[PDB]
DNA sequence: GTGTAATCTACTGACATCAGAGTTCTTAGA
DNA sequence: TCTAAGAACTCTGATGTCAGTAGATTACACT
């Protein structure tokens, strides 16, 4: 898969094998980032860690369901994000959803 | 040849589990490899060893470059680079197809590892590799300029760099100029400033104990550096003066130095490049000459070997120096021609010290001919009767020839080198002595 | 401590036993020339201790044996020798797996000790009382092969 | 700095308290500016810092790719800075609140754990407050107790616990505060004792010798029958020789262009040394010492004089 | 003991069907008790003594793994420096589902032999390479008779245990819990160094303490010289230090690697690189600029050869506590340098204590340092409570302040109190007493930082959010003092705030 | 020369520590 | 009508320290 390349992730949790989450991402080539800076696309976590609680306490990132990326792996095509695919969103996505969602 | 199996197992050791345990197995495995393939003698099997050691799909260099992330293999890296060092000697210049890869291994290891125990040998191998591959065109493809860049940068990382690794760093910055002067043409002056300055700090100290080994490295690097990029009769009162007074400072053992690297290296500096300092030599002639003779007899064999060369150079440079001008009479006819004369004529000193003394009687044949011709033949005489009493001793076995007639022949050569006439009446004696030496 | 003990035992086996627990416990710690001395102390009395094979595999005696250090290897093969009559076969197999390695080694003395080991194997295991012990058969085969 | 704070005792007895600093290891005012040789311009040098990964000397971008970690045993936690402010232990603020009162000897001279010693005085112009504090002070004094108060300069500063010592001067009563250790700070050591001196054995000759000594060299002796001893070494009024040397050096380096530095001015050394009279009294007692103890050798070191001429 | 040596504690739990599922009641579980103990002590050691060694090994199990391939012994994690990747492993077993995992991975609890178990632990301590300061083994069992059946196994056990006692290893078991069977004279009176069903010694191993320690490390050894001829060998040790948080380390985003800072200094006029020689120090006074050699900028401090310079002696009333400067240090002779000097140290100590007077001196802790004036106030030992060291005997180091420190106070006038309100304040101050022990409190900051560290390390659901004695217990002061605040309001307070 | 000692000097882990630099607060303040 | 200067504290980075370890260097020594 030459799709997830140029797209940079953050598998902050996952233990579904967590170290295999990024591996599956790796044959898809998704750019693997251990700690999300302002550049990264979104953050992926199979549960909540205290760092997850942090990045919730600072909305500067987009926080995702575990199942969503698996579905995009089972679409053989990136599935752009949808309300269920998230478990928290950033203020840029919230202002976008103030155009794009019922409240 | 078990080298192949042993090596094969070495790359296995990379992936074993108990890394802190796989380490010991690997380390004495590589020691076994070294012992096996340094002993080898058959010029056939030796090639097989070499091509397995520097092999690619496996082999010692790939083992280093790939076992370099871990810290559990410090001892293994150490031994593997040491074994490279020995190998490089054992098959000098044959390794020619692998020199580039060895250099990349050396620089890689120096950049990566932390503990000095692996850096010291790493730099050592570059020192050996450079020192042995001077002539060949291989020299151009070490990208020596980049090497100077990298290590010059290393010289400025807040001086955290440990002591011995710093001494070797200075060694390499030095010998780097020597091996390939052409690439250093625009960088040398900076390096001179570096060495001069850091030497100043490290030996013109005020509070800090002299980092002795650092100093030894510094001035030896300086020695290597002067081989090209000379520094005499150009900006002498600054540049040469600093170098020289530092050399004096090194030579002088203002206290009994129980360790010997510093004086030894200093003597070597003076020996190989008194040609630069010829101007200022006469300034301190008394002190220099005194210190050198007094230094000529300590027990350290390497030190004695340094001392004799030093005196030889001193006398030679002084002798060349007087041959140009007529004020240094109050120098020879006040200090030299009397002190070494008094050595010969009175002492019961060492054989070696006697030899250097006779040398000294010679090397000043020049000034003798400049000042008074009528003494030249007189000293010729005196020397040849010295010969006549040192060869006709009627078979004094084991004591008399031991170190002498080499010297006397050296001397008679020196003196005849400036005789105007020929004392033909004495001449046949001379060639009789020559035959005796033969 | 090891040096003192070695110098003691070098003319007196018996005293070792009282300290040999420590002798073993300290074994894997040391490296270098003192290792030789430690295993020498082990040698001085190897003929008596029961369950020495277990205690000896404890420290990596197999991996200890592989090291290129002539004296260390000589004492190690001698250790092998003396404990030969007492060790059960199922593990003499694993123990001879690295002994057989020393066919290629250069220390002539070391090879002499090897061949002594394998001589003894061959002499005392020829045609074992029971064929069922495939371990015994394999040991005999390997010994024969190297001795040939 | 006039620091005012609310001396808090209980939840309903706030008192405005004015905090002041008493003793602080003074640091020289302005640092040695680093300047380039032979040009002597400050602006010509950049102490720039660069962060580089260990692999192949890859240079990492200065101030947005590095996130701080911590060591927890073998591995490194990727902590951060944002998470730092989100989890750091907050606090209300000044919170100079009295935890309690305790005996003098309940705290000891040794244990003071301070950077600096505050002086704890009344916010001016509120007399009733001042007398209230004064009541506090006397009461602690005669009853010979001390106070232990949570202290904090402000937010974003680590809190702090230590003694509130109360002080009296005929011009004014005083209250002073010193850091006293938190538990993690205290250390414990065995220190094999001495009165088991079966190997040291201070014989009576040595004993009364040292008696004669410590009496003889008494740096202080009563004067004026007022028991104000011969404290002609107050050390309290004595200028810090460090600063003396520093200003002297700056001088001689100014009044002259390049010249080698001087030695210590003899008046400084006279200043630091004890007043002569003690030295005069000292020779005989030490003289008797030298014959009454064993004094096996020791070692020494070197300098540039290790290879400096003359 | 040998400093580089380290403290090593191996852990060893009875893995039989014995206590894997005793659960007589429904409030605890002996395995869930031991695992809690191990997790707790191990996390405590993480922060506490991060350099030490721990190991966990269960015995009697059905699966097998050890160095020697014995039967029924499983080394869960070998002796290694503590780390998270191990607390994770232990936690994997904490729980009813956790105990299901434990039983279905290694075994319900097979037959065993503590003789062999001790053999195993012995080999473990042997295998390590670093030097070991103390070596301690903790059983976690309750079968107070390991086996009453095959006595030969018991004889072998006593033999080997005596050996381990002789090889330099101690051993200790905390009797966890058994219905009855809560005795140590049955087979262990000769093993460990009256009795009941639960161990007090295991209670504190849950106390969860998390400071850190350093051993008897001399801060600096300097030679106290009475005069220019008599010198004694003193070790300046330290007894309070204000532990700051462990200094953080810089890491890369994408890989959490170390980042190896590389600060340097270089030219602005050209892209050159100033080597350390090529810099000068400078000040600005009197509108004129100043130059010194970098060597000189430290030469400007050389004042005295390192050591201590005792001048005189001084009446302890005069060393006023009012002018503390830095934490004090401690003085105690080091026999190593000047042999016998300990005698003179003792002499000074005894005599000064007897004649109740200080000893003033000049302190040059290291080269290149200006001297300060410090007093050698002697200290008597105290042991009374349990004959254990409390205040070590010797001299203190009260640094005496310098004139540049007094910080002249902004003079204000005094107003004495009236004996009435001070007479009541006597009652106030009496009421709120409390004995202050030295180790009463903790840094909330250091403690919470360490906590948050474990929190992030172990992927916990929550930070621990420690509650720390530093904050006052407000209701206690409101209550135990009574409403006397209004009393002092009506005594010495008018309407204004 | 050759070979074995004895022993100085190194490096490192680790721990204190000055200084240096980043940061919030009062006065004097267009 | 408000803008710097110091303050202060904390934090970071080097410098120097101490114990330990072990290497290589240097003395000693062989009839």
């Amino acid at each position: 898969s030459n799709i997830f390349e140029d797209v940079e992730f953050c598998v902050m949790s996952g233990t579904q094998p967590k170290p295999d989450l990024e591996n599956r991402i790796a044959e898809f080539g998704g750019y693997i980032v251990q700690n999300p800076g302002p550049d990264t696309y979104c953050v992926i976590a199979g549960s909540e860690n205290i760092r997850v609680k942090n990045i919730i306490l600072s909305n500067k990132h987009d926080v995702v369901k575990p199942a969503w990326l698996l579905e995009c792996f089972k679409t053989k095509s990136f599935v752009p994000w949808q309300p269920r695919f998230m478990i928290h969103m950033c203020p840029s996505t919230k202002e976008h959803f103030a155009r794009e969602y019922d409240c | 040849a078990g080298v192949r199996c042993s090596l094969l197992r070495l790359q296995e050791t990379l992936s074993a589990a108990d890394r802190c345990g796989a380490a010991l197995a690997g380390h004495q495995l590589i020691r076994g490899l070294g012992q096996e393939c340094v002993l080898s003698s058959s010029p056939a099997v030796l090639a097989l060893q070499t091509s397995l050691v520097f092999s690619r799909d496996f082999g010692l260099l790939v083992f280093v470059r790939k076992s370099l992330n871990s810290i559990e293999f410090r001892e293994c890296r150490e031994e593997i680079l040491k074994f490279l060092c020995i190998f490089l000697e054992k098959m000098g210049q044959k390794i020619a197809p692998y020199s580039v890869e060895i250099k990349n291994t050396c620089t890689s290891v120096y950049t990566k590892d932390r503990a000095a125990k692996c850096k010291i040998p790493a730099l050592d191998l570059l020192i050996k590799l450079l020192q042995t591959f001077r002539s060949s065109r291989l020299m151009d493809e070490f990208k020596i300029g980049e090497l100077f860049s990298k290590f010059y940068g290393e010289l400025a990382l807040k001086k955290k760099i440990p002591d011995t690794v710093l001494e070797k760093v200075y060694e390499l910055l030095g010998l780097l100029g020597e091996v390939h002067p052409s690439e250093m043409i625009n960088n040398a002056e900076n390096l001179f400033r570096a060495f001069l300055g850091e030497l100043k700090t490290q030996m013109t100290s005020a509070v800090r104990e002299p980092k002795l080994p650092v100093l030894a490295g510094c001035l030896k690097g300086l020695s290597s550096l002067l081989c090209n990029f000379t520094k005499s009769m150009e900006e002498d009162p600054q540049t040469s003066r600093e170098i020289f007074n530092f050399v004096l400072k090194a030579i002088r053992p203002q206290i009994d130095l129980k360790r010997y690297a510093v004086p030894s290296a200093g003597l070597r500096l003076f020996a190989l490049h008194a040609s630069q300092f010829s101007t200022c030599l006469l300034d301190n002639y008394v002190s220099l000459f005194e210190v050198l003779l007094k230094w000529c007899a300590h027990t350290n064999v390497e030190l004695k070997k340094a001392a004799l060369s030093a005196l030889e150079s001193f006398l030679k440079q002084v002798s060349n120096m007087v041959a140009k001008n007529a004020e240094m009479h109050k120098n020879k006819l006040q200090y030299f021609m009397e002190q070494f004369y008094g050595i010969i004529r009175n002492v019961d000193s060492n054989n070696k010290e006697l030899s250097i003394a006779i040398r000294g009687y010679g090397l000043f044949a020049g000034p003798c001919k400049v000042i008074n011709a009528k003494d030249v033949d007189f000293m010729y005489v005196e020397l040849i009767q010295r010969c006549k009493q040192m060869f006709l001793t009627q078979t004094d076995t084991g004591d008399d020839r031991v170190y002498q007639m080499p010297s006397f022949l050296q001397s008679v050569a020196s003196v005849l080198l400036y005789l105007d006439t020929v004392p033909e009446v004495y001449t046949p004696v001379l060639e009789h002595l020559v035959v005796m030496q033969i | 401590f090891i040096v003192c003990l070695n110098k003691v035992t070098k003319s007196f086996p018996p005293l070792a036993d009282r300290f040999m627990n420590a002798v073993f416990f300290l074994l894997p710690k040391f490296h270098g020339v003192l290792k030789t001395l430690c295993l020498e102390v082990v040698l001085c009395r190897v003929e008596g201790m029961t369950e020495l094979y277990f205690q000896l595999k404890s420290k990596d005696f197999v991996q200890v044996m592989r090291h290129r250090d002539d004296e260390r290897q000589k004492v190690c093969l001698d250790i092998i020798y003396k404990m030969m009559p007492k060790l059960k076969p199922v593990e003499l197999r694993e123990l001879l797996n690295p002994v057989v390695e020393f066919v290629s080694h250069p220390s002539t003395t070391c090879r002499e000790q090897m061949y002594n080991i394998l001589m003894w194997i061959h002499d005392n295991y020829r045609d074992p009382e029971s064929e069922t012990d495939n371990d015994s058969q394999e040991i005999f085969k390997l010994a024969k092969d190297v001795l040939i | 700095i006039h620091w005012p704070c609310r001396l808090t005792i209980g939840s309903n007895l706030s008192i405005r308290i004015a905090a002041y600093k008493s003793i602080l290891q003074e640091r020289v005012k302005k640092t040695w500016t680093v300047v380039d040789a032979k040009t002597l311009k400050k602006e010509d040098i950049q102490k720039e810092t660069v962060y580089c990964l260990n692999d192949d000397d890859e240079t990492e971008v200065l101030k947005e790719d590095i996130i701080q970690g911590f060591r927890y045993g073998s591995d490194i936690v990727p902590f951060s800075k944002v998470d730092e402010e989100q989890m750091k232990y907050k606090s209300e603020g000044k919170c100079f609140s009295v935890l309690g009162f305790c005996k003098s000897s309940q705290v000891q001279r040794r244990f003071f754990m301070g950077n600096q010693v505050l002086k704890v005085f009344a916010a001016r112009d509120d007399e009733a407050a001042a007398v209230a504090l004064s009541s506090l002070i006397h009461a602690l004094d005669d009853l010979d107790m001390v106070a232990i108060v949570r202290y904090a300069y402000d937010k974003r500063a680590n809190p702090q616990v230590g003694v509130a010592f109360p002080h009296i001067k005929h011009n004014y009563e005083c209250l002073v505060y010193v850091q006293l250790p938190f538990m993690e700070d205290l250390r414990q050591y065995m220190f094999s004792s001495l009165k088991n001196s079966k190997k040291y054995a201070p014989t009576e000759a040595q004993l009364n010798a040292v008696d004669a000594l410590i009496d003889s060299m008494s740096l202080a002796k009563k004067d004026e029958k007022t028991d104000t001893l011969e404290d002609l070494f107050p050390t309290t009024k004595i200028p810090n020789p460090r600063f003396q040397r520093l200003f002297q050096c700056l001088l001689h380096r100014a009044l002259h262009p390049r010249e080698p530095l001087p030695p210590i001015q003899q008046h400084i050394w006279n200043m630091l040394n004890p007043p002569a009279e003690v030295t005069t009294k000292s020779q005989i007692p030490l003289s008797k010492i030298k014959t009454l103890f064993p004094l096996i050798e020791a070692k020494k070191k070197d300098q540039v004089t290790a290879q400096e001429i003359f | 003991y040998k400093y580089s040596g380290r403290d090593s504690l191996i852990f060893l739990v009875d893995a039989s069907k014995a206590m894997f599922e005793s659960q007589s009641e429904d409030e605890l579980t002996p395995f869930d008790m031991s695992i809690q103990c191990i997790q707790s002590v191990y996390i405590s050691k993480i922060i506490s003594s991060d350099r030490d060694l721990l190991a966990v090994v269960f015995y009697g199990t059905e699966k097998d793994k050890n160095s020697v391939n014995f039967k029924n012994i499983y080394v869960l994690q070998e002796l290694d420096n503590p780390g998270a990747k191990r607390i994770l492993e232990l936690d994997q077993f904490k729980g009813q589902q956790g105990q299901k995992r434990f039983q279905d991975m290694m075994g319900h609890g097979s037959d065993y032999s503590l003789s062999e178990v001790l053999w195993v632990c012995a080999n473990l301590f042997s295998d390590v390479q670093f030097k070991m300061s103390h070596k301690r083994i903790m059983l976690f069992t309750n079968e107070d008779n390991p086996h009453g059946n095959d006595s030969a196994k018991a004889s072998r056990a006593r033999t080997k245990a005596g050996d381990l006692r002789d090889t330099g290893i101690f051993l200790d078991l905390m009797h966890l819990k058994k219905p009855g069977g809560f005795d140590i004279s049955l087979f262990y009176r000769d093993i460990i160094s009256v009795h009941f069903e639960e161990s007090s010694k295991l209670e504190d191993l849950l106390r969860k303490v998390r400071a850190k320690e350093t051993r008897k490390r001399a801060l600096s050894r300097l030679k106290l010289k009475l005069n220019k001829d008599i010198v004694i060998s003193v070790g300046i040790y330290n007894l309070v230090q204000k532990a700051l948080k462990p200094p953080p380390i810089k890491l890369y985003r994408e890989t959490n690697e170390p980042v190896k800072t590389k600060t340097r200094t270089f030219n602005t006029s050209t892209g050159g690189l100033l080597l350390p020689s090529d810099t000068k120090r400078s000040q600005i006074y009197g509108s004129r600029q100043i130059i010194l050699e970098k060597e000189e900028t430290e030469e400007l401090k050389r004042f005295d050869d390192p050591g201590l310079m005792l001048m005189g002696f001084k009446p302890l009333v005069l060393l006023k506590k009012h002018h503390y400067l830095r934490p004090s240090l401690f003085v105690y002779p080091e026999e190593s340098l000047v042999i016998g000097s300990s005698t003179l140290f003792s002499a000074l100590l005894i005599k000064c204590l007897e004649k109740e007077v200080a000893a003033l001196c000049r302190y040059t802790p290291r080269r290149n340092i200006p001297p300060y004036f410090v007093a050698l106030v002697p200290q008597e030992e105290e042991l009374d409570d349990q004959k254990i060291q409390v205040t070590p005997p010797g001299f203190q180091l009260v640094f005496l302040p310098f004139a540049d420190d007094k910080r002249k106070m902004p003079f204000t006038e005094k107003i004495m109190a009236t004996p009435e309100q001070v007479g009541k304040m006597k009652a106030i101050v009496e009421k709120l007493r409390f004995t202050y022990r030295s180790d009463s409190f903790e840094n909330p900051v250091l403690q919470q930082h360490f906590r948050n560290l474990e929190a992030l390390a172990l992927d916990l659901m929550e930070p621990e959010q420690a509650v720390d004695l530093t904050l006052p217990k407000v209701e206690a002061m409101n209550k135990r003092l009574g409403s006397l605040v209004d009393e002092f309001k009506e005594l010495v307070y008018p309407p204004d705030y």
